[PDB]
Parts: structure tokens; C-alpha cells; sequence
């Protein structure tokens, strides 16, 4: 079912300039850019039980909830080839449910991209439904059903 | 995530949580039974996979004559009777590298040059 | 040698006397109702016998049977065999 | 050709194989083969096609083009070719290898079913046999098109029967 | 030197030797040979015995049955100009020496007086020696039972399929039993759920049984309650996380059960619990065995097919070669045949009850078996007469006599 | 084709029962883990349970058949990177026949089983028209490899060529490859015998676009000679 798209005028032998759609056209979806899920059992808000995971925390309470963690590493060289950031991600995740689960992010510079979160009477079942719709129903740049796209 | 079951009503074990001691609990659907956590990680989900393998070689993979033979030299060993293949992944995308193997002493020794592999 | 179509009639026939006779003695009220189906069965299988009712109403021998329709379906019949291509 | 292959399939052993745009290395690996060996033949014959003289019979049929290609020569006195099947050549049907009459993983040109001898010399137990395999194929989506090309032919036919430039010029 | 080397000329010698022995025909001989010593006699007994025992049964050389006329010991050219059919009387040791229909015999067979006899012999048979035979003569024409080639059987294979679907992988098995009846029931082992949507549970499917079922059930239903012990059936390798993983979201599925009990249950109280044991007898993987004290042996079967099928579902083996020959199964002359025979002396054996049922105090139509082999070999319609095509229609030929080699 | 045949159906039992008092130890008392190496045994597509080290099981096999006590029709296989042991006695398995190498020549490298002498000793009962083909099966010098049984095993084209040493080569002649390999399990009588009836006539087969042969090979049939002579 393919579908050619010539760019506009001038913008054309601008080599750059190609990918630079390509990411604006290409449906992206969070399973996409995703490495893993991960469930775990962390009940103080304050600290994970997780090592690498640290740094991250301390950041976003210096500038009630569950206890049922949901982290998802992501990939690296996923978020170039169709360009993407952290904030962009996550933001999106979290204007997705709004405001009924908190959200947290590493930054574009540790060497471990992450999305810590939790809920807000049964957490893990729920918490698990929220597994799924947060990877196939949740897009980031591009439109649907254009899977690949190539210049 | 190496999970368990339990002992006597040997089944599948599901957590549950301990609120007063805030704490990580395996248990029984069945019997009774309830194990403390081994780890707080609960659950994986991976999606992207490198897998690059080898495949289980019986030891008598001397014998099996459909294979072809090298003259080479194992980096311990260093006799020269091998027997190569490729990576038993039947994936498409996959490499086009050689496990060989000797027959005076059992070593996995690839001719890859960018990655190292000791598995 | 007769044609297959004369004998559908004749049972349609057959099986349209055998109610007529029934309306006129011993009615037993619902048990026509079980003969005036085989003549609904007959007057329509004579036109067409390739329903999704499966009964194909084969003929004595295993022979399926020529429905009025048959003759016409395109290819080989009437239509398309006869007169399209002569 | 052999080599410029094989040099290609250890460089390619050795995971030095820039994997292309052509998509899948392994994948990428083939075209690069293949490419090198048709461009043989294809060359290979350009050759005796040169260095048949102005009175060869088959050259002149096919100079005056009464029959004939210069595919036909080679294939003749040069060489035959690659054999194919859906594009890949000869598969694996025997676990990882050809004929029984090969060793596992051997992915040189002589087992993925290229022809080097000309109908002259006449191929090789191995050769011959793929070859079969190759033209068959032709005899096949003869066999099934042939059942699909009717039916559409005959719909075109019969949806513009009526269709005739009547007089005012319109149709 | 009796013991050198071999040049290629040498080879010829040898393939000679090859034919002398066998001749060109040894395939479509060899199977009616087959049939006619062993394979006759087994079909005879198994279902026979009735509420009357069938013994031993003899095969004689063709002869013929004719009305102001004894009964000649007929040949091959007669039958042929007389339009006969070269077959041969079926005689069975009935126990409270009896007749029961003909059986075409192939030409060049062991029951053909022509196996035996020599060229000069032959002549003076009006038979040509150069003829080979492998063949049949009904009612006159030389028919001929083409090699029918078809999907192997007992054997486990896996196939990945469509992207529009909810079943991922699957692998089957068809199941019939060499000897009996012949029951063809398949046994498939789904697996729903794609790649990557949660919950890919692993499902199978057993004959009569209007559902899918969840492996587990049926573990347990074989009496292996314990998971685990389960996974013990399914995985050979502790150390292979990625398929124990796999199953995890599997043993869920059956969690609402936990005793062999129940486990026979969901396979519809006290009525349906029993037609489940049978099911899974009978009709479960059916080959190697339907007796009874053998659940273990089946089970680790379930399992070597499950296995199987998730180390696709891994990519680790390819999906499965439907066309690799070793697979494919000719089934020649006689096998053909005994199938017919089967099916035949069954109609036989459920009208020689008609005779007893009907004893309020010599009853053997030998003439179903006689003609029903006429009509399948004679047209090609095996499945036999009545009211369908039921049959593969195509069998059975008129040899080719444009040349010799054709 | 020509030399190909088909199987006709022997009986399990001999071998089952053959089995389980060489090694095999019954499915009924197995235990995954404890046996890691477990090569199970499959015989007419049963599990009739496993085996520790086959090596053994197998090339006793192999002998069992190539004396005539196993019907040399019936196929078993080893699937050593898959730890199985497929057997086969199935009736409707298409199966041809080939020259062992087996290299147990303690005067030399691999080599034919088959020699001079063998050969010698058939022509001679050529001349008088002892030593049939049945000879050379029960004298385990050929044997009978199916298709799956095929997979398993290697294989030579000629029984010359592809053998002596390499210690010039015509510049009319084809060009074969090689003999890259000290492997060869069999070898093929003659390999003319792939093909069937039909082209068996065509002269040269081997000097045609494939698709010529099959349309010779589908005319021979509408030609005419001499059907039978009676
Ligand atoms: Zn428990
Ligand atoms: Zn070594």
C-alpha cells in the first residue's frame, strides 16, 4: 500500500532535511523506542531500591501514591534515528493518563534512559492493564499505520 | 527473574505484600506457604534481544560428517582438526560469522573481529 | 428414454395428487403439513437443486438431477454455451 | 569471479561487511555475489561473441535476427549460468547445504547453483540437477496464470462490449 | 587384485546386477506381494470375531467360474481376449474352507503363473517375455494403481502462521495407527497471542472436544498436577530461562484447577468425567498406544511438542519443510488395496450378523468383496459404490501400450 | 527414476525389543535434568523412551542392518546437534541405493568397501546367461538411504575422481570441482540414475536447457515402436 511524498520546494537536496520529516512521518509508538518493562516493589518514595537509579530520584523532589514501581529502560540509538527526548517521551506518557500517575525521567545524558512510575484494592492487576496501554495505544511522533518509511 | 515454587505443595508461587514490615512476599494459591523475596524485581519484559550463539555441541560433533573441516589453530590447544558452522539462530538478520571447534579439547573459538565472545 | 425434467414434474405431480386426496378424507390436521413440503421440495427443486438446503433430491442411481437453472448457468448452458457461442 | 566471491564471503565471515542500505547483511552478502558472477557470464560471453567470426551460421541468424539472441551463444559456447528460484539461489532443502554431495554451511557459488560449463561441455550431476529446478519454474506460474489471465481477459471483453464511437464522434 | 580399486565403467557392472534382481517394476510388485502374504491375513483378524471366529485364509492362482462348464485354471492373454479378470478365489477357516470373493491379482506377482515360467514357456502362453507386467486385467483392460504420494504420518511438526490471526505458532501431529481401523484424528498445540501482546497462552485442541484446552489442564488431566514437575515435562534445561518464561503466563491460565479431578472434569458431573478418560485413550495422540496404563509416555510426548513449538516461537529452528521429501509417503498398489479390503470385509462382517439376527431357530454374499474390488480398480472410484463420489477420483489407470518404454 | 524403490513395511518389536537391552532406558522412569545429554530415542514416531551415549547405539545398529538382521529398507538417523535418534520402518518411504566408503582401510585413507575383486565376481555370473545384488546388501557393501535418512550422511559423486590424493587437465573436458572433504560416508553407483524413464532415452541430456528435456520426455509417449512383441 505504499505512498511517495516529495518535500516542499526549495527543501530538497537537503540531505538532513529528509530525516527531519522521516520522524514526522513514520508512526512511532513507545513499544518501539522500549527495552524492557519492569515491575518492582518500591514503597518509599523517597528511594529506590535500585543502585543505577539513584541520581535520578534525588533530582525531582528537590525541584498518598503506590508502592507498585513500573520501569522502562529505553533505547538509545532508537531515539536518534527517528528523534526524540526524554522530556518529549515521558511528557507525552503523562499528558496520556494525566492526572492519576506519577511520572519521573533520567535525563538525555545518563548512560541508562529510564521512566520510573507508579499508581494513585488491587495494584498489580491494574497495574498491568496500564502495561499495555502504555505500548499500544500510546504514540509519539508520526502518523498511524505508516509503519517504515525510507528517503 | 529465576522465580520459584514452594516445597511439599510444589505449584507456582505469587507475591503478595507485607504492609506493617513494608516488604516482598512469595506464596501458595493452593496450600499456605509463604517465602520471603529473593529480589525486589518483580517482573521483565524484554523486547529488543542481542543474540548472537552458538549451538550445544554434543561432543560427538567429530563424528557427524556433514560438516566441513579446518585447518586452523585454537588458541590453547593448537591442534588442527576443527569443525565449523554458523549461528543455530534462524534469524534472518544474523551475522555470517564461524564457531569452529576442536576435537582435542572441546573449545568454541569464533573469527569474528569487532566483538569477543566467551559463551 | 425419457428427460429428467419430465420426471420432477411427475413427482411434483405424484406428490401434489397425494395431498389433494388428503384434503378431502381422512384429514389428520397436521400431518399434510408433512406432505406439503415435499411438494414445496419438488416444485422448487425442479427449478433450481443447488441450494444450501443439502438435499441435492438425487434421482435413483446417484444422479444429482437437472434443475430448470441448471441448464441456463453460464459456460457449457444455454446462455453462455447456446447462443453466445453456437 | 571465483575469488572476488570468495574474497567476499570471508570478509564476510570475519564480520567486515558493511550490511548497506541493501538491508539484512546476509542479504546484502548475496546481491553482492550473485552480481559478481552474472556480470561473469554475461562478460564471459561477450567474449566468444566477439571471436565469432562473421561466418558462424548462429551469429548470422542472429545478425539478420531471423532467430536468436547473443544470450544463446554464451549459454551455448561460453557458459551457462546461475539457476534460480524466486530470486534466491538454490536453498537449503538439505539442512544447511544443497546435495547430500556437500558439506554443511557452504555458501560458494558451485552449491548455490551456478552453471560455469557451456552447453558445449554440458554440466555436472550438481548442475544439471539445480538447473532443473530453475527452468521448472517457468512451467509453473505458466500453470496458474494461465488460470487467473483467462478469467481477467474475458471481464475486460465483457465489460466494454457495447463501447463503439458512434456518429457524432463521441464513444 | 580382489581387492583394488574402482574405476567408473566398474559402476554399470554393478547397477546390471541392480535390476537383474529387481527389474524395473520391483516398487509396484513388491507392495502386492506384501499385501497378499502378510497384510491380507492381519486385516482378516482384528474386529472379525463376532456374537463365529475367522482363521487362516488361502490364496489360490486364478481360475474361472463359468455355467455349463467346470472351472478352468485361467492365465493372463485369456482373460485379456475373453475380458475377464486375472483374480483368484478367498478362502477363510470360519469357525462355528470357505469361500469369500476374488482378489485381483497382479500380473508377474507371486500368484501369477507367469513369476515362475520361463521364456520358451511363455511364448506358448501368448505372452510376450518382454512384457514386465506390475499391472492388473479387469473385466479385459490392463489397469494400473498409480503411486499415490501424501503428507507422511506420526510425526510432529511446527508451522508459524498468517499476521491476521490470533494463533502465533502451532505444531501438529497426525495420528493413525498402522494396523485397525485406522483412526485419523489430529492433535493440535496452538499458542495465541502474537509477538509481543500479553498473555501468549499455549493451547491445544483434542477430537471430540468442541473447545481448545490449555496444556495444563490436560497435564493434570494426565495426572501431573504439580507445576513445575509440568515444566519439568516441557523444559530439559533449567538454564533456559526464555522458554521457562514462555509458560509462566501459561501455568496462570490453568490456575483454577489443581487435581486430577477437575482436570477430567473441564472436559465436557460424574457423566462427563468419564468420556474425557476415554477421549484422551482412545483418541488422545492415539498412536503408540490407546490401552490405558501409559499416561506418562503421552505426556512427555504433549511436552516434546510443546518444546518443540516454542523453540520457533524462539527463533532457534526454522518453521517446518511441509516438502522435504523424507516426509512425503507413497502409497503404492497394495497398501491401496488393503485399505478397500478393510473397509469391505467390514460391510461383510455386518451382514453376516444380518443372517444370525435374524436366526429364530449358506449366508455369505461373497459377491460385495468380488465386485466392490472390480469397481474401484475397474473405474478408479476406490471410496466405493452407493449414493457418493466419496472417492479420489483417478486411481486405477489403463496402462499405456504406445511403446515399450512408454 | 530408475534405481529409486519404496519401503513396504516391516515390524517395530525387533527393534523395540532389540533396543531397550542396549542402552535405552524406558520413558516410563525418565528424568530431565539428571540426564542433560539425553539423546532420546524415536522410532516409527515414537518416544519409546532415551539413551546415554548413542555413538555406539548407533553404529550397532548400522552393522545390525548391513548384515541383513535389521531389513536394510528400514532408516534410522542420528540428529546428533539435536540429540535424537530417528528409526523408520514406515511403509511408503521412497529410498535409493548407494556405495559405502567407510575409510576402516588400515592400507590407506576412505575408501569403497566395494573392490576389483567384488565386481569380477559379478560379471562372471553375468557371462553365465551366485552372486546377486542380494550379495552385496547382506555383504554390507551397498545399502539402501532414504531421503531423510539423506540428510545425515555425505556423499561422492564418482567413485574415482572423487577419492586418490592431488600430487595437465583438458582444455575440452567440463569442469567438476573438487573433493574438498574426507567425510564421504557413500558414493553414487552412477548418477545418470537420477533420472527416470523418459530421459534415461535422451542422449546428452546433459547439454540441454533443462525445459527441452521435459517436453521429450512427455512425446516419447506419442511416438510409436514396438509395444511388446505378442
Ligand atoms: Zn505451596
Ligand atoms: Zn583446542
Amino acid at each position: 500500500p505504499s505512498l511517495t511524498v516529495y518535500l516542499e520546494p526549495g527543501h530538497a537536496a537537503d540531505q538532513e532535511q529528509a530525516k527531519l520529516i522521516r520522524s514526522a512521518i513514520e508512526h512511532t509508538t513507545l513499544k518501539s523506542v522500549t527495552i524492557a518493562s519492569e515491575i518492582y516493589y518500591d514503597p518509599d518514595p523517597r528511594s529506590t531500591v535500585i543502585p543505577e537509579d539513584e541520581e535520578i530520584i534525588q533530582l525531582h523532589f528537590s525541584l498518598q501514591q503506590s508502592p507498585w514501581l513500573l520501569r522502562l529502560e529505553l533505547d538509545r540509538a532508537a531515539m536518534n534515528d527517528k528523534d526524540l527526548t526524554m522530556g518529549q517521551v515521558g511528557e507525552r506518557i503523562k499528558q496520556t493518563f494525566k492526572n492519576d500517575l506519577f511520572v519521573i525521567w533520567s535525563e538525555d545524558n545518563d548512560e541508562k534512559l529510564i521512566i520510573r512510575c507508579r499508581v494513585v484494592a488491587e495494584e498489580d492487576h491494574m497495574l498491568k492493564k496500564i502495561e499495555n496501554t502504555m505500548l499500544e495505544n500510546i504514540t509519539l511522533r508520526g502518523v498511524e499505520n505508516i509503519e517504515r518509511v525510507v528517503m | 527473574t529465576t522465580f520459584r515454587f514452594c516445597r511439599d505443595c510444589n505449584n507456582m508461587l505469587y507475591p503478595r505484600e507485607d504492609k506493617e514490615n513494608n516488604r516482598l512476599l512469595f506464596e501458595c494459591r493452593t496450600c499456605s506457604y509463604v517465602e520471603e523475596a529473593g529480589s525486589p524485581l518483580v517482573y521483565r519484559h524484554e523486547l529488543i534481544t542481542n543474540i548472537g550463539e552458538t549451538a550445544g555441541v554434543v561432543q560427538d560433533i567429530g563424528s557427524d560428517p556433514t560438516l566441513p573441516r579446518s585447518d586452523r589453530e585454537c588458541p590453547k590447544c593448537h591442534s588442527r582438526e576443527n569443525v565449523f558452522f554458523q549461528s543455530q539462530q534462524r534469524r534472518k538478520d544474523t551475522s555470517m560469522v564461524l564457531f569452529f571447534v576442536c576435537l582435542s579439547c572441546s573449545h568454541i573459538f569464533t573469527s569474528d573481529q569487532k566483538n569477543k565472545r566467551t559463551q | 428414454g425419457e428427460d429428467d425434467l419430465t420426471f420432477k414434474l411427475a413427482d411434483i405431480l405424484k406428490a401434489n395428487i397425494s395431498l389433494e386426496t388428503l384434503e378431502h378424507n381422512g384429514a389428520p390436521h397436521h400431518a399434510i403439513e408433512e406432505a406439503e413440503s415435499l411438494l414445496q421440495f419438488h416444485v422448487a427443486t425442479y427449478m433450481d437443486n443447488d441450494i444450501a438446503g443439502q438435499p441435492q433430491a438425487l434421482q435413483k442411481s446417484g444422479r444429482p438431477v437437472k434443475s430448470i437453472r441448471a441448464r441456463l448457468k453460464g459456460k457449457e448452458g444455454r446462455i453462455r454455451g447456446n447462443l453466445m457461442g453456437k | 569471479a571465483k575469488k572476488k566471491v570468495l574474497d567476499v564471503t570471508k570478509e564476510a565471515q570475519a564480520n567486515l561487511l558493511t550490511a548497506k542500505h541493501g538491508m539484512t547483511l546476509r542479504e546484502s552478502f548475496e546481491d553482492n555475489v550473485v552480481r559478481f558472477l552474472n556480470e561473469a557470464r554475461d562478460k564471459a560471453g561477450r567474449l566468444a561473441e566477439v571471436n565469432l567470426k562473421d561466418l558462424n551460421n548462429v551469429k548470422q541468424m542472429v545478425m539478420a535476427g531471423s532467430k536468436g539472441s547473443f544470450i544463446n551463444i554464451a549459454q551455448m559456447s561460453a557458459c551457462v549460468g546461475q539457476q534460480s528460484v524466486e530470486g534466491k539461489r538454490i536453498a537449503f532443502g538439505f539442512v544447511d547445504r544443497t546435495l547430500p554431495h556437500f558439506s554443511k554451511d557452504d555458501y560458494s557459488p558451485e552449491s548455490k547453483g551456478f552453471v560455469e560449463n557451456s552447453y558445449l561441455r554440458g554440466l555436472t550431476p550438481q548442475e544439471f540437477f539445480f538447473h532443473a529446478m530453475g527452468g521448472r519454474e517457468g512451467l509453473i506460474d505458466t500453470a496458474v496464470k494461465t488460470a487467473e489471465t483467462g478469467y481477467i481477459q474475458r471481464r475486460l471483453v465483457k465489460a466494454l462490449e457495447d463501447i463503439m464511437v458512434h456518429y457524432d464522434n463521441t464513444t | 587384485d580382489e581387492s583394488a580399486p574402482i574405476t567408473a565403467e566398474d559402476s554399470w557392472a554393478v547397477i546390471s546386477a541392480f535390476f537383474r534382481e529387481k527389474g524395473l517394476v520391483s516398487q509396484q510388485l513388491d507392495s502386492f506381494n506384501q499385501f497378499v502374504d502378510y497384510t491380507l491375513q492381519d486385516i482378516i483378524c482384528e474386529d472379525s470375531t463376532l456374537i463365529i471366529s475367522f482363521g487362516k485364509i488361502y490364496v489360490t492362482k486364478p481360475m474361472v467360474n463359468e455355467s455349463d462348464g467346470v472351472t478352468h485354471a485361467l492365465y493372463p492373454q485369456e482373460a485379456r481376449l475373453r475380458n475377464l479378470t486375472y483374480s483368484s478365489g478367498l478362502f477363510v477357516d470360519v469357525k462355528k474352507k470357505v469361500f469369500i470373493g476374488r482378489l485381483p491379482i497382479m500380473l508377474r506377482s507371486k500368484n501369477c503363473y507367469l513369476s515362475e515360467a520361463t521364456e520358451s514357456d511363455l511364448y506358448k502362453l501368448k505372452e510376450c517375455p518382454f512384457d514386465m507386467g506390475g499391472y492388473f486385467i479387469i473385466n479385459g483392460s490392463e489397469k494400473v494403481l498409480i503411486a499415490q504420494e501424501r503428507s507422511a504420518g506420526n510425526i510432529v511438526q511446527v508451522f508459524k502462521k498468517a499476521a491476521p490471526s490470533p494463533i502465533s505458532h502451532v505444531a501438529e501431529i497426525r495420528s493413525a495407527l498402522e494396523k485397525g481401523s485406522r483412526f485419523i484424528s489430529t492433535l493440535q498445540v496452538k499458542l495465541y497471542g502474537r509477538e509481543g501482546s500479553s498473555a501468549r497462552t499455549i493451547k491445544a485442541t483434542l477430537p471430540y472436544i468442541k473447545q481448545d484446552i490449555p496444556i495444563v489442564i490436560i497435564f493434570r488431566a494426565l495426572g501431573i498436577i504439580p507445576d513445575g514437575e509440568i515444566l519439568e515435562h516441557i523444559c530439559y534445561d533449567v538454564n533456559d530461562w526464555q522458554m521457562l518464561e514462555m509458560l509462566k503466563p501459561c501455568v496462570e491460565d490453568g490456575f483454577v484447577i489443581q487435581d486430577r479431578e477437575t482436570a477430567l472434569d473441564f472436559i465436557g458431573k460424574e457423566k462427563r468425567i468419564q468420556y474425557a478418560k476415554d477421549i484422551l485413550q482412545k483418541e488422545f495422540l492415539p498412536h503408540i498406544t490407546q490401552l490405558e496404563g501409559f499416561e506418562s509416555r503421552k505426556a512427555f510426548f504433549l511436552g516434546y511438542m510443546i518444546n518443540r513449538l516454542l523453540l520457533c516461537a524462539l527463533d532457534r529452528k526454522d518453521q517446518d519443510d511441509r516438502d522435504h521429501f523424507g516426509k512425503k509417503r507413497l502409497d503404492l498398489a497394495g497398501p491401496l488395496l488393503a485399505q478397500l479390503f478393510k473397509t469391505l470385509f467390514k460391510k461383510l462382517t455386518k451382514d453376516i450378523f444380518r443372517y444370525m439376527q435374524r436366526t429364530v431357530e449358506l449366508a455369505i454374499n461373497a459377491k460385495t468383496i468380488t465386485s466392490g474390488l472390480k469397481y474401484a480398480l475397474a473405474t478408479g472410484n476406490w471410496g466405493e459404490q452407493k449414493k457418493a463420489m466419496s472417492s479420489r477420483a483417478g486411481v486405477s489407470q489403463v496402462l499405456n501400450r504406445y511403446t515399450y518404454s512408454s | 527414476s530408475l534405481m529409486s524403490c519404496i519401503s513396504v513395511g516391516t515390524d517395530p518389536m525387533p527393534i523395540i525389543t532389540f533396543l531397550s537391552e542396549w542402552g535405552m532406558e524406558p520413558l516410563e522412569d525418565y528424568v530431565p535434568h539428571q540426564s542433560p545429554d539425553a539423546t532420546r530415542v524415536f522410532v516409527n514416531g515414537v518416544w519409546h523412551g532415551v539413551h546415554r551415549n548413542p555413538a555406539r547405539l548407533m553404529e550397532t545398529l548400522r552393522t545390525l542392518r548391513r548384515k541383513g538382521d535389521i531389513n536394510p529398507e528400514v532408516s534410522m538417523i542420528r540428529d546428533i546437534r539435536e540429540k535424537e535418534l530417528k528409526i523408520f520402518t514406515d511403509a511408503g518411504r521412497v529410498y535409493r541405493p548407494l556405495f559405502i566408503v567407510e575409510d576402516d582401510e588400515s592400507l590407506g585413507h576412505k575408501e569403497l568397501k566395494v573392490r576389483k575383486g567384488h565386481i569380477a565376481k559379478l560379471m562372471a555370473t553375468e557371462y553365465q546367461d551366485e552372486y546377486t545384488w542380494s550379495s552385496l546388501l547382506n555383504e554390507g557393501l551397498v545399502e539402501y538411504i532414504d531421503a531423510e535418512e539423506e540428510e545425515s550422511i555425505l556423499i561422492a559423486m564418482q567413485p574415482e575422481d572423487l577419492e586418490p590424493a592431488e600430487a595437465d587437465v583438458d582444455p575440452a573436458k567440463r569442469i567438476r570441482v573438487s573433493h574438498h572433504a574426507t567425510t564421504f560416508t557413500h558414493c553414487e553407483i552412477h548418477p545418470s540414475m537420477i533420472l527416470g524413464v523418459a530421459a534415461s532415452i535422451i542422449p546428452f541430456p546433459d547439454h540441454n536447457q533443462s525445459p527441452r528435456n521435459t517436453y521429450q520426455s512427455a512425446m516419447g509417449k506419442q511416438a510409436m515402436g514396438v509395444f511388446l512383441t505378442n
